[PDB]
C-alpha cells in the first residue's frame, strides 16, 4: 500500500508507544522529505515534524531554555536539524515515546490545515 | 410510616395499595442521611410519588382542636 | 500591638555543638571532594575557623579516621581533602584547650551602581580594591579620608590564592609591634 | 549600613565618607565588647562613633535627595528615549520584520522518571568486589531486593524520596502529588473547540501547564500531606475534638410513647420486660413502645481528646485513580486498598508489568506472599464491633476484611494467581523487618524464589485514643503549648521527644533470588544480605523495647591472636 | 558443585563463633564492619524508644570492632511521615534502597537539638541536613515493636552482586534490564494518564480443567496465547518431554 | 540578651559574632515560626562553639509584660523553670519601621515605636538592675549596647 505503517522502524514492525523520538523523527523525516530532490514534500509535513522536534525539547529539557529550531526552515537539512536536537536531549534517543505524547503526535495527525499524513500511525476505529 | 402514609393520601390521593409503590419506590432511592426538616421529608415523598407515577403510568381546622386534645 | 507575644514554654534552646562539629566537617569533606569548594574559596578557611572553634579529643579522632582513610590516589580531589584534612587535624590538636574565637575572613566589599545603556539601574556588592582582609579594614579606617581635616603593616596573606596555606595559619597567635593606632 | 537606598551608597561614598556592610558594623560593634573597651565602659560610660564620617558632609539631606533625583533621572529619560526609539523602528522599518528577529523561549514539561538503578560498566563493577569473588556465591541463596513502593503521609516512594531527601519537589514531584492528590487530571479530546492533550483542573476542567503547576498548586498540595492536623472527612468523620460515646441513665419517670414496628416494638419487650410496654394501634398494626421508670436509656455525650495530628495520606487520594473497580472499593477494608496499591507500583519498579510473567520462569508454586499488619482491618474491626453493636448497616463478610491474611489474599485473587507460600507475620511496629526475615527464609528453603514482603496499617479513631491512653503518642495540646507545629512534633532523639507521630500507609518490596532475578533481567536495588529477629528477657512491660537484638553482634573473642583463614576470601576460593 | 559454592562462598560463617552474623553478613561480599556506613533508626521519637536504640546500635558497633572515630550515620525518617506501626520497617527499606542507589543520606531535618545523653555513644552521629556522599556500601534498618518484638536487616549495595558472576553474563543482563526499563516506562505513563495502573486478573493463567494438571507438573510454564495473546498455560507444555 | 536579631540584620551578624566566640545568649523573635526555628538551628550548627548555647524565645518588646517576663524567666533558677542566669550584656535593638510619617502624622503607630525604642528599653535596663540588685550583685555590670 502506498501508506506504510508508520511505526515500523527499518523493517521491524512495532508499535507507535514502542517507538523512542529519535526513531520517529527520523521515519518522519524518511515519510515526508523526499531526498531525490532534497525538498519537504509539502510545507506542512515539514511545520509538522518541527512542531515534533520542538516537544521533544519541551519534554527532555530540565531548565527553560530556547530552541535548537528556531526557524524551521533549519529543518530543508533534515538530518542536520535531528543530530543537533538529540545531541542536546541525547536521553531522547534511548526512552520510549512518553504515553502523553502519543496522543499529542495523533493528534497532529488529524489537524485540517495539513496535507494528510502518508501513512497509518495507528489500528483503530478510523482506520478507514 | 404512619405520618407518611397519611401524607401521601392527603396531599398526594393514594389508596392503601398505590402508597405499598411509593414506599417500595422510596425503599430504592432511601436517603444516605436522616432527612432534617419535616418539610424536607415531605419533599422527599413528593417526587418519589411522581417516580412511581410514570412507572405505574398515572398522574397527578379538625387541626385546631387536635392541638388542644394533646394537652387535655 | 502591645499584646503578648513571650512564655517561658516556647523558649527554644541549642546546646550540642560536639555533635555538630562532626557534621561541620564531614561536610567540608565531601563539598571538597565534590569540588563545590576548591582550594581558593574563602569559605574552607571560614569553615576552619569553626571547626577548630570545636575541638574534642573526640572531634580529633573523626578527622583523624575519615582524613587518614582517604585514597589519595582516587582524583586530584582527594588529595586535596587529604592535605586540608591534616592540616586542619594539626590545628585542631592545638586549640585543643583553648576557647574559641570569632575571626570574619569573608571578603570585605564596597557599593557599585551602574545604570544600563537601557536605563536599567543596577546595584552590586563588589570586593573593595584596595582591601583584602578585616585587617587591612581596621588601617583603613584609622588612616580617615582628606574630609576629616582639623581634631575636636605588610603580612601576606594566603589569602584567595591558596587556603590549606591560610588554614594553617589559624591558629597562630600575630605578634604585632607598629600597633595600628599609631598610623 | 547596607543589607537586605542602598542605589546612592556608592554615591555618598564618592565623597570620601564609608558606607558599612552589616558583616563590618557588626564587627564595629562585637569590638565594644572586647576586655579592653569593657572595662573602660566600667570606668565611665563610652560613646562611639561608628559613623564613617557621614558626619562632615554639609546639607546632607538635601545632598542625599540631589544624589537620588540625578540616578532616577537619569533612569528614567534613558528608558522613555529607548522606548521611543523603538516604536519609531517599528513605524519606519514595518512591524513583521521585526517579528521574524525575536528568539523563541523554550517552556519546560515534566518527565517524570522511575529511576532505576545505574549499571556501570562491567570494567568498573569487577573494581568494587574482589576478584575472589567471581563464581564464589551460590547466587540461588543471595536475597534481593526487585522492587519496591509505598502509600504514606507523602505521596509514593518517588514523591517522599524527594521529600525527605530533598525537602521541595522537582516539577515531577508536584506534577504527580497533584495527579495522586487529584488536583489536576489527564485530557485528550476538544476543550472548548480547540483540541487539547495534558493535565486539566479537575475541578474547573480548564486545561493547565506543567511550568505552572507549582505556582497553582504546591502551596496547597503542601498544606495537605505529611504530619497535619487530622482532616475527619478523611475518617468517617472522625473528630479528636468531639468524640463520640454514650452514658448509661436509669429513667427515673414513664418516657413518653413512640410509634413503632412490630417487629422492633417486641426486640424492645425481649429487652426490658417489666420495663416497657408494648401494645398494638389497631388501625396501622403497628405499636406503640413506652418506657418505664426503672428502664434502661443510652444518652450520647462527647470527649474533648488530646491528639489532634497524625501523617495522613494526601487528601484526595483515591484507590479509584490508581484503577481499582468500585466494587473492590467497597467490598474491602481501606488498609487493602493502601497495599494494592503499592503491590501494583512495586512490581512496576521491577519492571514486571504483568504478574504471569513471572509464572514464565517459575512455577505457580513458588511465588509468595509474606506481608503482615500490626492490626490491620481496624475499620472492619468497628464495623463488627460497634456498627453492630448499633445495629447500624454492615456487610455480612466485614470479618473477612478485619483478619490481617486478608489483604495478602486480595493480592493473590486480584493479581496474583500464586499457588505459592503464605505466612502472614504480626510483629506490632515491627511486622515489617520480620516480614522481611520470613520472607528470605522463605526463599532460601526453596519453598519460593520470588516472593512479596512488607508491612502495613491504617489510623482510625480507636486506634489513635488507645495509644493515648497508653501515654505513647505525643499530647498535641502539649505540644502547641510548647510552640509546635505540626511539622515538627515527630523529632528523634531530640533533646525534647515527647511521643512517636501515628501514621497510616503501606509499604511493600519485593525480593527474589540473585539467580532468577539476573535470568529475568529486572532491576536489582540491593542485597538483603542479613535479616533477624529477636525477644528481649524476663519483664511484665509489654509495651517496652529492649537489647534482644542486640544478640546479631554476637561473636566470641576468647581467643582473638592470630588471623582466621576462614575471613580470608583468597582462602575459602581455593577450596572451593 | 551448589553446595560447594553454598559452603565456602555463602554460608562459610555459619558453624563459626567467632565470626558474627552481622560480620559475616557484611564478609560474604567483601565488606568490613566499617563499611556499614548509614543506620536507619526506628526513631520513635519516644524517650524511652530513642536512648535505647542508639545504645543498642552503639553496642554492636563497639563490640564488633568499628573504628573509633568512624560513626554510623543514623537517619530517621519517621520525622517526615510519621509511625504506621506495621508499615515502619518497610518505608525505612525503601529510603535504605534510595540511599544506596543515590549515595545521598538525608538529615533529619527536625533534629533541633540533638539529646545530650546521646553524645555518650561516640559510634552513632546524628545530622540535621542532607549529607551528598560518593558513596554508601551498606544500610542497617533497625526496628523495635510492642511485646520484645526486635528485628535488624542489612542491606548491601546492588554493584556487589555483579562481581560474583561472568562478565558476558552481566553484559547480557544490562541488555534484558535496559529493555524493561523502556517498556515499563511506557507501561507507567499509560497508567497514570488513563487511571489503568491497577488492572484485575479476570481469569487465572490456567482454565479450570486444567488446574490441578498445572500444580502437580513442577516444569509447567506460561507462554503467550495466538488468540488472546495473554499469558496461559498451554495442554502441550503441561507434563511435556520438551 | 540580643533583641532585634532576626534575619538579614546588623542583629544576626553581631549574634553570630557572639556564638563563635563561645557566648552563651538569649535571641529574642517577634515572628516565632517554625521558618524561624529553623533558621537558628541552622545558624547554631554552623558557628556555636564549644561552651556555646543559644536560647531562642518569642518576644514583643512592646508589651511592658513581656519586659517584665523575659528578664525574669532569665533569672529565675532552673528548678523554677528558669535559665539561671545573669546578663554581662543587652543590645536593645529591636525595632519598628516609621516611614513617611512626618510631624503631623505622628500617631498610633508612632507612639507605639516610641515605646518599644525607648520607654520599654528603660523599662528593660531597670528589671535587670532590680533582679542583680536584689541578689547583691554589685560586682557584675551588665553593658548595654
Ligand atoms: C498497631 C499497633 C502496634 C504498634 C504499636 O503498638 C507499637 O508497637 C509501636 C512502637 N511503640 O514502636
Amino acid at each position: 500500500f502506498q501508506k506504510p505503517w508508520f511505526a515500523t522502524v527499518n523493517g521491524q514492525a512495532r508499535d507507535l508507544a514502542t517507538m523512542t523520538y529519535e526513531e520517529v523523527a527520523k521515519r518522519l523525516v524518511e515519510l515526508m522529505f523526499i531526498r531525490s530532490t532534497n525538498s519537504w514534500f509539502d510545507v506542512t509535513w515539514r511545520t509538522f515534524t518541527g512542531d515534533f522536534l520542538r516537544r521533544v525539547e519541551e519534554r527532555f529539557t530540565k531548565s527553560k531554555t530556547l530552541s535548537l529550531i528556531q526557524s524551521y526552515s533549519l529543518l530543508d537539512k533534515p538530518d542536520e536539524a535531528i543530530e543537533k536536537v538529540f545531541n542536546a536531549y541525547p536521553a531522547a534517543r534511548e526512552q520510549f515515546l512518553n504515553a502523553q505524547d502519543i496522543d499529542h503526535f495523533l493528534s497532529m495527525c488529524q489537524n485540517p490545515m495539513q496535507k494528510p499524513v502518508p501513512f497509518v500511525p495507528v489500528l483503530d476505529r478510523r482506520f478507514e | 410510616i404512619t405520618v407518611a402514609r397519611k401524607y401521601l393520601q392527603t396531599r398526594w390521593g393514594l389508596p392503601s395499595g398505590r402508597q405499598d409503590g411509593v414506599l417500595l419506590v422510596a425503599l430504592s432511592n432511601e436517603p444516605a442521611a436522616r432527612l432534617g426538616s419535616e418539610a424536607d421529608a415531605k419533599a422527599f415523598l413528593d417526587s418519589m410519588a411522581q417516580k412511581y407515577a410514570s412507572i405505574v403510568g398515572v398522574d397527578l381546622l379538625e387541626e385546631i382542636t387536635k392541638d388542644h386534645k394533646v394537652l387535655a | 500591638g502591645v499584646a503578648t507575644s513571650f512564655s517561658r514554654k516556647k523558649a527554644r534552646t541549642f546546646d550540642s555543638s560536639w555533635n555538630w562539629a562532626k557534621q561541620s566537617l564531614l561536610s567540608l569533606y565531601f563539598e571538597i571532594i565534590h569540588g563545590v569548594l576548591k582550594n581558593v574559596d574563602r569559605e574552607v578557611v571560614s569553615e576552619a575557623i569553626n571547626i577548630m572553634n570545636r575541638s574534642n579529643d573526640a572531634l580529633i579522632k573523626f578527622m583523624e579516621y575519615h582524613i587518614s582513610n582517604t585514597d589519595e590516589t582516587k582524583g586530584e580531589n582527594y588529595q586535596l581533602v587529604k592535605t586540608l584534612g591534616e592540616q586542619l587535624i594539626e590545628n585542631c590538636k592545638q586549640v585543643l584547650d583553648v576557647d574559641p574565637v570569632y575571626k570574619d575572613v569573608a571578603k570585605p566589599t564596597g557599593p557599585k551602581t551602574a545604570i544600563d545603556k537601557n536605563g536599567n539601574i543596577t546595584y552590586s556588592e563588589e570586593p573593595r580594591e584596595k582591601v583584602r582582609k578585616l585587617s587591612q579594614y581596621v588601617q583603613e579606617m584609622a588612616l580617615g579620608g582628606p574630609i576629616t581635616k582639623e581634631s575636636q603593616m605588610d603580612v601576606e596573606d594566603a589569602l584567595d590564592k591558596d587556603s590549606t596555606k591560610e588554614v594553617a595559619s589559624l591558629p597562630n597567635k600575630s605578634t604585632i609591634s607598629k600597633t595600628v593606632s599609631s598610623t | 549600613t547596607r543589607g537586605t537606598n542602598n542605589i546612592i551608597a556608592e554615591g555618598i561614598e564618592k565623597m570620601g565618607v564609608r558606607t558599612f556592610s552589616q558583616k563590618e558594623m557588626a564587627f564595629n560593634l562585637l569590638g565594644l565588647l572586647t576586655p579592653e573597651v569593657v572595662e573602660l565602659c566600667q570606668k565611665s560610660p563610652v560613646m562611639a562613633d561608628l559613623n564613617g564620617g557621614l558626619q562632615f558632609v554639609p546639607e546632607l539631606k538635601e545632598f542625599t535627595a540631589k544624589l537620588r533625583k540625578e540616578l532616577v533621572e537619569t533612569s528614567e529619560v534613558r528608558k522613555a528615549v529607548s522606548i521611543e526609539t523603538a516604536l519609531e523602528h517599528k513605524v519606519v522599518n514595518g512591524n513583521s520584520a521585526d517579528a521574524a528577529y525575536a528568539q523563541v523561549e523554550i517552556q519546560p514539561r515534566a518527565n517524570i522518571q522511575l529511576d532505576f538503578p545505574e549499571l556501570k560498566p562491567y570494567k568498573q563493577v569487577k573494581q568494587i568486589a574482589p576478584a575472589e569473588l567471581e563464581g564464589l556465591l551460590d547466587l540461588e541463596r543471595v536475597i534481593v531486593v526487585t522492587g519496591f513502593a509505598e502509600v504514606g503521609p507523602w505521596g509514593s516512594a518517588r514523591t517522599r524520596w524527594e521529600m525527605e531527601a530533598f525537602g521541595e519537589f522537582s516539577l515531577e514531584g508536584c506534577v504527580e502529588m497533584a495527579w495522586i492528590m487529584g488536583f489536576i487530571s489527564y485530557h485528550n479530546g476538544n476543550l472548548k473547540g480547540r483540541p487539547y492533550t495534558g493535565w486539566v483542573d479537575s475541578k474547573t476542567k480548564e486545561p493547565v501547564d506543567d511550568k505552572d503547576v507549582k505556582a497553582k498548586y504546591e502551596t496547597s498540595i503542601l498544606e495537605h500531606s505529611g504530619i497535619r492536623l487530622i482532616e475527619p472527612e478523611l475518617f468517617n468523620g472522625y473528630n479528636p475534638e468531639k468524640k463520640e460515646m454514650i452514658q448509661e441513665v436509669i429513667v427515673e419517670e414513664d418516657l413518653e410513647p413512640f410509634e413503632a414496628s412490630k417487629e422492633t416494638a417486641e426486640q424492645f419487650k425481649h429487652q426490658h420486660g417489666d420495663k416497657v410496654d408494648i401494645f398494638e394501634i389497631p388501625e396501622t398494626g403497628e405499636y406503640s413502645v413506652k418506657l418505664l421508670k426503672g428502664a434502661t436509656l443510652y444518652i450520647p455525650k462527647a470527649l474533648r481528646f488530646d491528639r489532634l495530628v497524625a501523617g495522613q495520606i494526601p487528601t484526595g487520594w483515591n484507590a479509584k485513580t490508581y484503577g481499582i473497580s468500585d466494587d473492590i472499593i467497597s467490598q474491602v477494608d481501606p488498609i487493602t486498598l493502601f497495599v494494592l496499591v503499592s503491590v501494583v507500583e512495586a512490581f512496576i519498579a521491577s519492571g514486571i508489568t504483568d504478574p504471569y510473567e513471572m509464572y514464565k520462569y517459575v512455577h505457580v508454586s513458588e511465588v509468595g506472599n509474606c506481608s503482615g499488619s500490626g492490626m490491620g482491618g481496624v475499620s472492619a474491626l468497628r464495623g463488627m464491633f460497634k456498627d453492630r453493636f448499633k445495629d447500624e448497616p454492615v456487610q455480612n463478610d466485614i470479618l473477612q476484611e478485619s483478619f490481617i491474611n486478608t489483604m495478602s489474599a486480595w493480592v493473590n485473587m486480584l493479581l496474583i494467581s500464586s499457588s505459592g507460600p503464605i505466612k502472614t507475620p504480626v510483629g506490632a511496629c515491627a511486622t515489617s523487618v520480620e516480614s522481611v526475615d520470613i520472607g528470605v527464609e522463605t526463599i532460601l528453603s526453596g519453598k519460593a524464589r520470588i516472593c512479596i514482603v512488607g508491612g502495613y496499617d491504617d489510623f482510625q479513631e480507636e486506634g489513635s485514643f488507645e495509644f493515648g491512653n497508653m501515654k505513647a503518642t505525643s499530647n498535641t495540646l502539649e505540644e502547641f503549648e510548647h510552640g509546635r507545629t505540626p511539622a515538627e512534633m515527630s523529632r528523634p532523639a531530640t533533646t525534647t521527644r515527647n511521643g512517636f507521630m501515628e501514621a497510616q500507609g503501606a509499604g511493600i518490596q519485593i525480593i527474589m533470588q540473585a539467580d532468577l532475578a539476573l535470568k529475568m533481567g529486572v532491576p536489582i536495588y540491593g542485597i538483603v544480605a542479613m535479616a533477624a529477629t529477636a525477644t528481649d528477657k524476663i519483664g511484665r512491660s509489654v509495651p517496652a523495647p529492649g537489647k534482644g537484638i542486640l544478640t546479631t553482634a554476637r561473636e566470641h573473642h576468647s581467643s582473638v591472636k592470630y588471623a582466621s583463614p576462614n575471613l580470608n576470601m583468597k582462602y575459602r576460593k581455593r577450596q572451593l | 558443585l551448589r553446595a560447594a559454592q553454598q559452603q565456602w562462598g555463602n554460608d562459610f560463617y555459619k558453624r563459626d563463633p567467632r565470626i558474627a552474623p552481622l560480620r559475616g553478613a557484611l564478609a560474604t561480599y567483601g565488606l568490613t564492619i566499617d563499611d556499614l556506613g548509614v543506620a536507619s533508626f526506628h526513631g520513635t521519637s519516644t524517650k524511652a524508644n530513642d536512648k535505647n536504640e542508639s545504645a543498642t546500635i552503639n553496642e554492636m558497633m563497639k563490640h564488633l570492632g568499628r573504628s573509633e572515630g568512624n560513626p554510623v550515620i543514623g537517619v530517621f525518617q519517621k520525622f517526615l511521615t510519621g509511625h504506621p506501626k506495621g508499615a515502619a520497617g518497610a518505608w525505612m527499606m525503601n529510603g535504605a534502597l534510595q540511599i544506596l542507589n543515590s549515595g545521598i543520606i538525608p538529615g533529619n531535618r527536625n533534629a533541633d537539638n540533638v539529646d545530650k545523653i546521646l553524645e555518650q555513644f561516640e559510634y552513632v552521629l546524628y545530622p540535621s541536613k542532607t549529607l551528598k556522599t560518593d558513596g554508601v556500601r551498606a544500610v542497617s534498618i533497625t526496628s523495635f515493636g510492642f511485646g520484645q518484638k526486635g528485628g535488624q536487616a542489612i542491606v548491601v549495595h546492588p554493584d556487589y552482586l555483579y562481581g560474583a558472576i561472568t562478565e558476558d553474563r552481566y553484559n547480557e543482563y544490562v541488555a534484558k534490564v535496559s529493555a524493561r526499563e523502556k517498556s515499563a516506562y511506557k507501561f507507567f505513563h499509560n497508567g497514570m494518564i488513563y487511571n489503568k495502573l491497577f488492572v484485575s486478573k479476570e481469569h487465572a493463567p490456567y482454565t479450570d480443567e486444567l488446574e490441578e494438571d498445572v500444580y502437580l507438573d513442577p516444569l509447567a510454564r506460561v507462554s503467550k496465547d495466538k488468540k488472546s495473546g495473554s499469558l496461559t498455560f498451554n495442554s502441550k507444555n503441561i507434563q511435556s518431554k520438551d | 540578651l540580643i533583641t532585634g536579631a532576626g534575619k538579614g540584620s546588623i542583629g544576626a551578624e553581631v549574634l553570630q559574632g557572639l556564638l563563635q566566640g563561645g557566648a552563651k545568649v538569649v535571641v529574642t523573635t517577634s515572628r516565632f515560626s517554625k521558618q524561624v526555628t529553623d533558621y537558628y538551628q541552622s545558624i547554631y550548627a554552623k558557628y556555636g562553639a564549644k561552651g556555646s548555647t543559644l536560647i531562642v524565645v518569642p518576644f514583643n518588646q512592646g508589651s511592658k509584660q513581656d519586659v517584665e517576663a523575659l528578664i525574669e524567666f532569665i533569672y529565675d533558677t532552673e528548678k523554677n523553670g528558669g535559665l539561671g542566669w545573669d546578663l554581662d550584656a543587652i543590645i536593645p535593638f529591636a525595632a519598628i519601621p516609621e516611614q513617611g510619617i512626618e510631624l503631623e502624622h505622628i500617631d498610633s503607630k508612632s507612639e507605639f515605636a516610641h515605646r518599644i525604642m525607648l520607654t520599654n528599653i528603660l523599662r528593660m535596663m531597670g528589671c535587670v538592675k532590680k533582679q542583680k540588685s536584689a541578689r547583691g550583685i554589685e560586682t557584675r555590670p551588665a553593658q548595654v549596647i
